[PDB]
């Protein structure tokens, strides 16, 4: 099916406490292969996944340079950040960015990223066409206006559009045997009684890739609505995800629910009865 | 500026086996900023060997870490997370509840 | 591979 690339960095300012700590990751789908720390001594951007490491010296220090060359902009785009603001040197700020691509079954390209938040709410973007960028507030558009006379898209548009769709094939061909593994939940149910006329039936997910899965409780084979609670898909820490959705069940009605688990991975969605 | 409190869950990697080695996981994400206090309790006691993912957020801009260490669990061994963080008014102590 | 970034 499809696939994505994307980079995530953060710097977070200490003011008064030294300069700001810059941390940046990279993810094929819901795999980290990399990552670099300012406050790391390595001083280098480092990987995070087996299928990373084949690549040459010549590669390590092209990204190394990008990422190094990115927190030393973004050190002083919160300072920039602050004069735009008129905010007091004394608060600590944050600045983040997101980057990537979307490419089909095949590895053609469906949608590229290139924006940023500043202390956690939208900052400036990279509309759909990669022609364009759209401004959360009177600071971006100063940014909006030097991107523009910079003449920035048309650079982030033929690197989105090529490199980095080139670049997620790749990786998905070294990285092969995982990145394109489609690993099924293991599921079963528990039960739980809380006071003698009530009990939970819970049913469980687990050690599945990707994360992307639906958990369906039913009464009758009649979805239930939040009488269930949903947990927020959990990693597992081996590659593979994890979730479950419970229902309070009035004692001796344990039988009347059913559990409905869909997941790329499965060739049929699975029902599960107490 | 605007705070997001972070949502805690801990856990094992695998299904808990008393004797067998495991891995204890405590899963805080949806908070902001990112600065966060966070430590894997055996018995009330701060564990000295616990690592974590790089920091990585989501769509929303919102930071999520996991909090991990080896560890084989027992009949009476009891493990818990504890969370700190600007928008807790004191830490925040999650049992790992071995079956929920 | 590592976006390249710009100053605001």
């Amino acid at each position: 099916g499809s696939h994505s690339m994307r980079y995530f960095s953060t710097s977070v300012s200490r003011p008064g406490r030294g300069e700001p700590r810059f941390i940046a990751v990279g993810y094929v789908d819901d795999t980290q292969f990399v990552r670099f720390d300012s406050d790391a001594a390595s001083q280098r951007m480092e990987p995070r996944a087996p299928w990373i490491e084949q690549e040459g010296p010549e590669y390590w220090d092209e990204e190394t340079g990008k990422v190094k060359a990115h927190s030393q902009t973004d050190r002083e785009n919160l300072r920039i950040a602050l004069r735009y603001y008129n905010q007091s040197e004394a608060g600590s700020h944050t600045l983040q960015m997101m980057f990537g691509c979307d490419v089909g079954s095949d590895g053609r390209f469906l949608r590229g990223y290139h924006q940023y938040a500043y202390d956690g709410k939208d900052y400036i973007a990279l509309k759909e066409d990669l022609r364009s960028w759209t401004a959360a507030d009177m600071a971006a558009q100063i940014t909006k206006r030097k991107w523009e006379a910079a003449h920035v898209a048309e650079q982030q548009r033929a690197y989105l559009e090529g490199t980095c769709v080139d670049g997620l094939r790749r990786y998905l061909e070294n990285g092969k045997e995982t990145l394109q593994r489609t690993d099924p939940p293991k599921t079963h149910m528990t039960h739980h009684p809380i006071s003698d006329h009530e009990a939970t039936l819970r049913c469980w997910a687990l050690g599945f890739y990707p994360a992307e899965i639906t958990l369906t409780w039913q009464r009758d084979g009649e979805d239930q609505t939040q009488d269930t609670e949903l947990v927020e898909t959990r990693p597992a820490g081996d590659g593979t995800f994890q979730k479950w959705a419970a229902v309070v069940v009035p004692s001796g009605e344990e039988q009347r629910y059913t559990c409905h688990v869909q997941h790329e991975g499965l060739p049929k969605p699975l029902t599960l009865r107490w | 500026m605007i705070q997001r409190t972070p949502k805690i869950q801990v856990y094992s990697r695998h299904p808990a086996e008393n004797g067998k080695s495991n891995f204890l996981n405590c899963y805080v994400s949806g908070f902001h900023p990112s600065d966060i206090e966070v430590d894997l309790l055996k018995n009330g006691e701060r564990i000295e060997k616990v690592e974590h993912s790089d920091l990585s957020f989501s769509k929303d801009w919102s930071f999520y870490l996991l909090y991990y260490t080896e560890f084989t669990p027992t009949e009476k061994d009891e493990y818990a997370c504890r969370v700190n963080h600007v928008t807790l008014s004191q830490p925040k102590i999650v049992k790992w509840d071995r079956d929920m | 591979r590592y976006p390249l970034t710009f100053g605001w």
